[PDB]
């Protein structure tokens, strides 16, 4: 695997340093090492609408992955994002899709009563992939690339080197 | 004529029922050919060895 | 109406505008939605605007 940064930049009113208790590191709150949880700078303020693009220039396709947030109650989405409707539009020269956060009650898993679900796609060389998000997006900050061929073993026996 | 083989199903996760059955059907139907083919193939080598060695005498 | 001895293949498509300025022109300002129905096949779609490479 090889990793290439995306270079995304966000405005003054977007806080890309969201953290949660259920993903710990060094005894402090943390998040996934390659995904950025955008939220409003100040609770209650409508999330500004923004558009982002990834500009591929390498010679081989890269595997881009992202996720979306599904709050737990109306009291949450009104705080993290705002009161207007949320919607996310994705688009490349080959991949199109549309999503929307939806809120509902759920059983508690770990210390969080919400959910985040991940998608992925392949970005061909010389192409552009666009993220037009108004709220609820969990944007990436690095995109991996897969190189070579190998073998995958699925077992639990001790390793031997001789 | 060695050819490397990969894994087509997960040993710790689960597989969909619709496709899991098709994978299961093919494997059991392919194991039934090697088992039948090996039994008879060896029996035709034991048979010839006995006849061959008795002609040399 | 399929008044014939054999089943026919029917195909269609849906538009996905490129900007808010486009849908307001081609169709209008209300909300768009498409409902399909037969005795065996039921589905629903909706145009959604976004941004894409050319
Ligand atoms: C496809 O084939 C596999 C392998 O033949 C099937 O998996 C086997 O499923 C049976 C139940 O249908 C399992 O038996 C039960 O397992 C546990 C053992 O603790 C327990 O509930 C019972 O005592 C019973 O033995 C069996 O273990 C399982 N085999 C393996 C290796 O996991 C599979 O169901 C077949 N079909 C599909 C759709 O996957
Ligand atoms: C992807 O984005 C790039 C810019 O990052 C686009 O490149 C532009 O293409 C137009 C149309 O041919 C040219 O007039 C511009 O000069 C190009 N810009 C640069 C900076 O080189 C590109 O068209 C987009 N689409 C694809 C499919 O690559």
């Amino acid at each position: 695997i090889n990793k290439i940064s995306t270079g995304f930049t966000y405005g003054s009113s977007i806080n890309s340093a969201g953290t949660t208790r259920a993903c710990m590191r060094n005894g402090g709150n943390s998040f996934y090492a390659e995904l950025k949880w955008l939220v409003s700078k100040s609770k209650g303020q409508n999330f500004p609408q923004t558009t982002n693009t990834y500009r591929n220039t390498d010679t081989a396709e890269h595997l881009i992955m992202w996720g979306i947030h599904h709050p737990s109650s109306t009291q949450e989405k009104n705080d993290l994002y705002g009161t207007q409707s949320l919607s996310i539009s994705v688009g490349s020269s080959t991949y199109r899709n549309n999503f929307v956060p939806v809120v509902g009650a759920r059983p508690q898993v770990n210390g969080q009563s919400g959910r985040i679900d991940f998608h992925w796609t392949l970005v061909q060389p010389g192409d552009n992939i666009t993220f037009s998000h108004n709220g609820g997006l969990i944007a990436p900050s690095r995109v991996s690339k897969l190189i070579g061929r190998g073998l995958g073993i699925q077992s639990d026996a001790p390793i031997d080197n001789n | 004529t060695n050819t490397e083989f990969e894994s087509i199903e997960s040993e710790f996760s689960e597989i969909e029922h619709q496709i899991g059955n098709v994978i299961n059907w093919t494997k059991d139907s392919i194991t039934d050919i090697w088992t039948y083919q090996a039994e008879l193939l060896v029996a035709m080598e034991n048979q010839h060895t006995i006849d061959m060695a008795d002609s040399e005498m």
